[PDB]
């Protein structure tokens, strides 16, 4: 619900699917990989 | 901006385009 903001402080909300554009960010991926692909991520990661 | 899902519209400023025009 959080991610890492709940470690460092107060439990900031924010949508996990934007949470994990923000993850692909970190790596170098450019965040509109997920927004454009979500249903591909989420129903692949679901099997894995 | 029709893949995106939570997608919402709004205006986008340009700068340029005002005071160029
Ligand atoms: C965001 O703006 C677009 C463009 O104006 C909207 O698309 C129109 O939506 C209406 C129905 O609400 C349709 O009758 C039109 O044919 C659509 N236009 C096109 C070019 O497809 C879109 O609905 C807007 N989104 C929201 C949430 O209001
Ligand atoms: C968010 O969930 C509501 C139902 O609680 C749904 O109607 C809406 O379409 C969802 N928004 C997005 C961007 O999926």
């Amino acid at each position: 619900t959080s991610g890492w903001t709940f470690g460092a402080g107060p439990a900031l909300q924010i949508p996990f699917p934007m949470q994990m554009a923000y993850r692909f960010n970190g790596i170098g991926v450019t965040q509109n990989v997920l927004y454009e692909n979500q249903k591909l991520i989420a129903n692949q990661f679901n099997s894995a | 901006c029709d893949v995106v899902i939570g997608i919402v519209n709004n205006t986008v400023y340009d700068p340029l385009q005002p005071e160029l025009d």
